[PDB]
RNA sequence: GCCCCUAAGCGUGUGCUAAGUGGAAAAGGAUGUGCAGUCGCGAAGACAACCAGGAGGUUGGCUUAGAAGCAGCCACCCUU
RNA sequence: ACCUCGAUGUCGGCUCGUCGCAUCCUGGGGCUGGAGCAGGUCCCAAGGGUUGGGCUGUUCGCCCAUUAAAGCGGCACGCG
């Protein structure tokens, strides 16, 4: 499990503020802040479209190599600001990471398969948080449900993980719950 | 050019066949007597019959093997199939009856081998919600 | 000849067209013929 | 159907052709699935009957020297490979065509050569 | 009919329409959801009608979550009454809905019927609404 | 309601700058 | 578009004259005249065809292209061969017969009904229930055929009336 | 504000609009058109058009006067 | 509660009208669970027409004979 850094160009922000931020967003750019253990924050602006393509390809936790005026920097997408309505990316928080470093990351969990036809599958956790090497974080985690009978609970302990990644959250976290399929009359009392 | 399912030892029922055979230009009494003779020779199961018509009102009846549904029902000992297949299991069938019905369907089907017909019968029992063992 | 502010292709045979600035639905089934009025 | 599926089909056709002593190319327009099932019954014991795309076989024909069969791919294409012997499928197709009358024998391939209708009829008599 | 069991004050000012939603802006329970685009009071009976519509379209499987609860009451004076003489009695319960709020959530196997049922729901609401999913 | 609509709509002129007395 | 870039062949006995936008075609069945729209350019392909060209790719030109091409094709095939469309009449007591150029119908009315023959078109009755309409211009033939067809209102129950050659009308049943 | 009434531009450059929209209005309906961006297929010949096929089990069961791929309910398979 | 209290006469009925169309009749259509006769529903259409009496103050309403029909509204709930 090895991931290659994604190449993006960054420009140091001449001016910071809300006016500057709105102008930059209007110019097809996204503002961001790069900070890390080095105790040295930098205010940058990125190309929105390239950044969005990178996120589409490699998820919300993607390793990045940034070209700050000819200097290559390794960074991780620590946080995002997505507008609720327009669903843009208003701001990015990037975390400075070096090779062979352990970081805490929230990785999404998706399910596949076909349980017993008389059952309904519900997902209670969108993501679980994991300790992993900076370049070795997994794109996503999968849980397979098939032949699952009646009330069966899948917890964070039972989920499978790649090699070299450690799960931090308590295994008691109910991720997926398989329940008996609600009957036709069962839908009429909920919400009444 | 029709096909129906009719009881072996019974002839001339009003709902299923009468008006169905009346508007297809088929003589009914000769068909009923010949079919009754054939299915009294068989005497075992209700049968599907396929009717092929000609321009001179001549009719030819083809009698297939007993249906997989009826054969499985009579081999499993139950009378009616499961209303909720794969949820409620009403009967159990062993591989010997499955292979007998597989030979019958090999006489009926296009399956190259007996095992294919056995798998077809197993799928039929799956549509019946009846375990095949 | 339905005359409604909302016209839709009831069956798969229905076609939606425009005639003289009006949205219309034409079909082989005469019931399904309708216009936006 | 994906282009990778097209490549896989080309490879499968080439692999089947490499193990076949001969092949027969015929026309099947005007045949029900019941007729094709009967033909598979007649052929499936020993020979193999298939129908594939013209250009997919054309690319699958570039492997060996059957590249001259491309002119037989104008129109419907039905391939018959002879895994057991070489000419059982020849009589099978000829009788099927004579009985059904909707089959046209485009040609055959044997001994490294492509042969026409009369030539294939003579070969089947051998 | 969703009615709160008890409210501390039975006569309240109108919930304010300013701003856009801050919380509950993303689907969290089910696979699919209805996101609002307009500011409105949504009553309990509109919620009931929309819920019944979803249930009828979906029939057996799947599960429906309602993230909105009508706990804010609105009052009216009795008919043909001149202005004055105190506030009227409260007689319908509403929930304050801002754009970006996710109102309903649905969990059902297939895409098409889920979208159709949600659309049947939106056709019962006094707002512009759209359908959203779990994925970004 | 045409009269009130027309007054409150001519509110929106270039010269009035979006406001008129009596709305 | 797709229709537009297909040049129209000219039969041997066909004379074609282009005068600016105007076009005239003379052949065994007679002469016909057409005019094309300004954005569409018409040219005589020396290999014996007609070429229509639109300089632009905008909506209006792209729409007029195929229109003009098909108009020219119909124009030439009208004079080379012609147009002839056949009609039947269904029902008891429904009949047709010609009075010289005119066509006379008995359609169950109190009075018999008559149709003139407009210029450039002829009627030819074959049997008291089957007749034909022939002309060199497709549009006029279609117009008169539709007028003949509308003579008696649709009858879903018994199917009485005038029908086209292969027309399959919808029918219901009046049970009572 | 600048065609004439009515003082001053039927101003210049690049696009859009066919509705007299401009010169009133909602939920909602819709192959109107322009721009920008994704995904699918496509010369290994794409879509449309024209030709041939779309079978056997089997009428899968429960349900009914009736259930045959086409009230409804459950499973929702196998062979060539 | 914005004009009118140094005065803007109020319900029915009569006489005279005038306008709208959201059409009662007459006219033209589409779909029908439209066989025919007769209907149901929607669309276009304001040219003309749209009765006489008994009871109730009566607005309203019930009823008797008819008629193709006995339309609904605005005009200071038109008009002292
Ligand atoms: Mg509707
Ligand atoms: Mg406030
Ligand atoms: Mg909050
Ligand atoms: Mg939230
Ligand atoms: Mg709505
Ligand atoms: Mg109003
Ligand atoms: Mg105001
Ligand atoms: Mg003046
Ligand atoms: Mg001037
Ligand atoms: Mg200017
Ligand atoms: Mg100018
Ligand atoms: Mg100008
Ligand atoms: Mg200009
Ligand atoms: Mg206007
Ligand atoms: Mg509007
Ligand atoms: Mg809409
Ligand atoms: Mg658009
Ligand atoms: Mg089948
Ligand atoms: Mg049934
Ligand atoms: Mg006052
Ligand atoms: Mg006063
Ligand atoms: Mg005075
Ligand atoms: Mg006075
Ligand atoms: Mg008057
Ligand atoms: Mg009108
Ligand atoms: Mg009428
Ligand atoms: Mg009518
Ligand atoms: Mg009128
Ligand atoms: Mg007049
Ligand atoms: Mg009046
Ligand atoms: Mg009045
Ligand atoms: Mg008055
Ligand atoms: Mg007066
Ligand atoms: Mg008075
Ligand atoms: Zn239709």
């Amino acid at each position: 499990t090895a991931n290659i850094p994604n190449k993006l160009t960054a420009n140091v922000r001449t001016r910071t503020g809300k006016g500057a931020s709105r102008q930059a967003r209007r110019d097809g750019k996204v503002p961001a802040v790069l900070y890390g253990h080095g105790t040295d924050p930098q205010h940058l602006e990125l190309n929105a479209r390239d950044f969005a393509a990178v996120l589409r390809s490699h998820g919300t936790n993607a390793i990045l190599t940034l070209d700050i005026e000819g200097t290559e920097q390794l960074a991780l997408t620590k946080a995002l600001d997505v507008h609720p309505i327009r669903r843009n990316i208003q701001h990015a928080d990037l975390l400075v990471v070096q090779r062979g470093e352990k970081v805490t990351v929230e990785v999404t969990v998706l399910v596949e398969g076909d349980a017993t036809p008389g059952t309904l599958v519900t997902q209670d956790a969108n993501t679980i948080e994991i300790e992993a090497e900076a370049l070795s974080i997994p794109e996503q985690l999968t849980v397979s449900v098939e032949g699952v009978e009646a009330g069966t609970q899948i917890t964070a302990g039972q989920i499978s993980l790649p090699e070299g990644v450690n799960l931090i959250s308590d295994p008691e976290l109910l991720v997926v719950n398989v329940v008996e399929a609600p009957s036709a009359e069962a839908l009429e009392e909920e919400g009444a | 050019l029709i096909k129906l399912q009719i009881q072996a030892g019974q002839a001339n029922p009003a709902p299923p066949v009468g008006p169905a055979l009346g508007q297809h230009g088929v003589n009914i009494m000769e068909f009923c007597k010949a079919y009754n003779a054939a299915t009294e020779s068989q005497r075992g199961n209700v049968i599907p019959v396929e009717i092929t018509v000609y321009e001179d009102r001549s009719f030819t009846f083809a009698l297939k093997t007993p249906p997989a549904a009826k054969l499985l029902l009579k081999a499993a000992g139950v009378q009616k199939g499961s209303g909720e297949p794969h949820k409620t299991k009403v009967a159990k069938v062993t591989w010997d009856q499955v292979r007998e019905i597989a030979e019958t369907k090999k006489a009926d089907l296009n399956a190259n081998d007996i095992d294919a017909a056995a798998k077809i019968i197993a799928g039929t029992a799956r549509s019946m919600g009846i375990t095949v063992e | 000849m339905k005359v409604n502010p909302s016209v839709k292709p009831i069956c798969d045979k229905c076609r939606v067209i425009r005639r003289h600035g009006r949205v219309m639905v034409i079909c082989s089934d005469p019931r399904h013929k309708q216009r936006q009025g | 159907m994906a282009k990778a599926d097209k490549a896989t089909a080309v490879a499968d056709i080439a692999e089947q052709f490499k193990a076949s002593t001969a092949t027969v190319v015929t026309e099947y327009r005007g045949l029900t699935v019941a007729n094709l099932a009967e033909l598979r019954r007649a052929l499936g014991d020993s020979a193999t009957y298939t129908v594939a795309k013209n250009t997919l076989v054309k690319r699958a024909a570039s492997e060996a020297g059957i590249e001259g069969l491309d002119e037989l791919f104008a129109g419907p294409t039905a391939i018959a490979f002879v895994k057991g012997e070489a000419v059982d499928a020849a009589k099978a197709i000829k009788k099927f065509a004579k009985d059904n009358k909707a089959l046209v024998i485009k040609g055959g391939y044997m001994d490294g050569k492509a042969l026409s209708v009369a030539d294939v009829e003579k070969i089947a008599d051998l | 009919m969703l009615i709160p069991r008890k409210v501390k004050h039975r006569k309240q000012h109108h919930p304010e329409q300013r701003g856009i939603a801050s919380g509950g802006t993303s689907v969290s329970f089910g696979d699919y959801g209805i996101q609002a685009l307009e500011h409105a009071y949504i009553t309990n009976r509109q919620i009931e009608s929309a819920r019944i519509a979803i249930n009828r379209h979906i029939k057996r499987g799947g599960k429906v979550w309602i993230n909105i609860f009508p706990d804010r009451p609105l009052t009216k004076k009795p008919a043909e009454t001149r202005m004055g003489s105190g506030k009227g009695s409260p007689e319908w319960w509403v929930a304050n809905v801002k754009p970006g709020r996710v109102l309903f959530e649905l969990s059902y196997p297939d895409e098409k019927t889920a979208r159709d049922a949600l659309t049947r729901a939106i056709h019962k609401l006094p707002i512009k609404a759209r359908i959203v999913t779990r994925e970004e | 309601a045409k009269r009130g609509r027309k007054k409150r709509d001519r509110k929106h002129s270039k010269a009035n700058h979006g406001k008129r007395p009596n709305a | 578009s797709r229709i537009g870039k297909q040049p129209v062949p000219v039969p041997s006995g066909v004379d074609v004259t282009i005068n600016g936008q105007n076009l005239s075609v003379k052949g065994p069945k007679g002469t016909l005249t057409l005019d094309v729209a300004e954005p569409i350019s018409v040219s005589r392909a020396e290999d014996g065809a007609i070429v229509v060209t639109r300089p632009d790719d905008e909506r209006r030109s792209r729409s007029l292209h195929g229109l003009s091409r098909t108009l020219i094709a119909n124009l030439v095939t009208g004079v080379t061969e012609g147009y002839t469309q056949k009609m039947e009449i269904f029902g008891v007591g429904y009949r047709v017969q010609l009075k010289g150029q005119n066509l006379e119908f008995a359609l169950g009315y109190s009075h018999p009904v008559l149709i003139e023959a407009p210029e450039g078109i002829t009627f030819a009755v074959e049997s008291p229930t089957k007749f034909s309409v022939s002309g060199i211009d497709k549009q006029k033939v279609g117009q008169i055929s539709a007028v003949i067809r509308r003579l008696r209102r649709p009858d879903p129950y018994k199917g009485k009336g005038v029908r086209y050659e292969g027309e399959q009308i919808r029918r219901k049943v009046g049970k009572t």
